[PDB]
């Protein structure tokens, strides 16, 4: 489970072919304001299957350098992922623009996008749920769920919510043969829910004492109706240090955002991706957490995922490994190139 | 003339020698030098740019 390197070509900003990392365990992609580093976040997202309309562009051929001007640089374009497993030969993940449309391919066999996400799939990559990313202002949304909100973003990762319908639909068919009906679909939609929301529960106070170093901040999460807690809110309660016992919403500034935090964290430590890539998480922190979040990336590196992050504050990104800097280079179109930088060889 | 990244962050800690990297990508998108890394992991090399007539050394 190891994303070693990404290749491109012509892709965006990114002319010509560019090797981009390789990566470490905890690596963060830094550089001047500019196109190059969300470029960079489109790259990944687009070799991991992600639909054109979420690519900032109108059609896939817009994604070849220089053809938003008309003038591309070439007829194809290509992104591809290395990725390594101990004992294993490299599997290369490629999705090339090709006429127009998109070429999946598997170690230089060409494959339709059902087997692409299939084979992603048994990697622990779950391309359209997209688990590996979170996404810029991940933080503040999570930290703006009230209960039933939460309970609806359990249903979409668990996958519960699918048989939401059918849940509804038998419970109608109901009102003998349609008692077990329902107690079937009933049963189903909680295992589903239970599985992902108890190994969330589980791993939630590790996860927040981790952010808030001292040992004193306790979390907590369940359910308001524990027998189908798909048809209720989800309570999360916080002993933030120093205070007393609370709900998660009756939190402040700094600490509601250490709470959200490990939440969101906590929901990604269930069926998680070999690597997390982070657009920009620390730009929603303080100069009081920052370092705190920064170490507890550092340490899960070394063991639990890959860490890959966005990052724009020194007090963050000095806590990587490694440094992958994107720079412009002037030319007819913005024009994005990389560095790479080894951290380590370096005391703090 | 030209600098090389490495030697300047030789008795540096982890945050200096972050920060000369970062300097490196900034004075490159001024185009106050070039640079050039023959591949990855290995030194950075900072020439005079076209913005920037001045001494290399002066930057730095």
């Amino acid at each position: 489970g190891f994303l070693k390197l990404i290749e491109i070509e012509n892709f965006k900003s990114y002319k010509g072919r560019q090797i981009i990392g390789p990566f470490q365990r905890f690596t963060a992609i830094i550089g001047p304001n500019g196109s190059g580093k969300s470029n960079l976040m489109d790259a990944i997202s687009f070799v991991l299957g992600e639909k054109t309309s979420n690519l900032r562009v109108k059609t896939l051929r817009d994604l070849i350098h220089g053809a938003p001007v008309g003038k591309p640089a070439a007829n194809r374009a290509f992104v591809s992922m290395v990725y390594s497993e101990e004992g294993a030969e490299d599997r290369t993940f490629a999705r090339v623009i090709v006429g127009g449309s998109s070429e999946y391919k598997i170690n230089n066999k060409v494959v339709q996008l059902h087997e692409y996400s299939e084979e992603l799939e048994k990697l622990g990559i779950l391309i359209k749920a997209r688990n590996f990313l979170v996404f810029q202002g991940a933080v503040e949304s999570i930290a703006m769920k009230n209960p039933k909100e939460r309970t609806a973003l359990f249903e979409e990762i668990s996958r519960s919510g699918e048989l939401a319908q059918e849940y509804d639909k038998r419970k109608k068919e109901m009102v003998k043969k349609a008692k077990q009906a329902f107690e079937q679909i009933k049963k189903e939609r909680f295992d589903r829910f239970n599985a992902c929301f108890e190994s969330v529960a589980t791993n939630i106070d590790e996860i927040y004492k981790a952010l808030s170093r001292n040992s004193s901040a306790q979390a907590f999460l369940g359910p308001e109706n524990p027998e189908e807690p798909y048809l209720d809110g989800i309570n999360y309660n916080c002993v933030a240090p120093g205070k007393r016992f609370r709900p998660m919403d009756n939190l402040s500034g700094g600490e509601k955002t250490v709470a959200a935090l490990a939440l969101l964290f906590a929901i990604h430590s269930y069926k998680p991706a070999p690597f997390f890539v982070l657009d920009e998480i620390d730009a929603a922190l303080d100069n009081t957490n920052i370092g705190k979040v920064a170490n507890y990336i550092k340490e899960q590196s070394t063991c639990n995922f890959q860490a890959i992050v966005i990052s724009l504050k020194e007090e963050f990104y000095t806590k990587a490994e490694s440094l992958i800097g994107v720079y412009p280079e002037q030319g007819d179109c913005v024009i994005s190139k990389v560095l790479t930088f080894d951290l380590t060889k370096y005391p703090d | 003339e030209s600098i090389s990244l490495l030697e300047l962050c030789r008795n540096t800690n982890r945050k200096q020698a972050a920060a000369k990297f970062y300097s490196f990508l900034v004075l490159k998108k001024q185009q106050a030098i070039e640079l050039t890394q023959e591949e990855p992991y290995s030194d950075i090399i900072a020439t005079p740019g076209p913005r920037f007539h001045g001494s290399l050394e002066v930057l730095f």
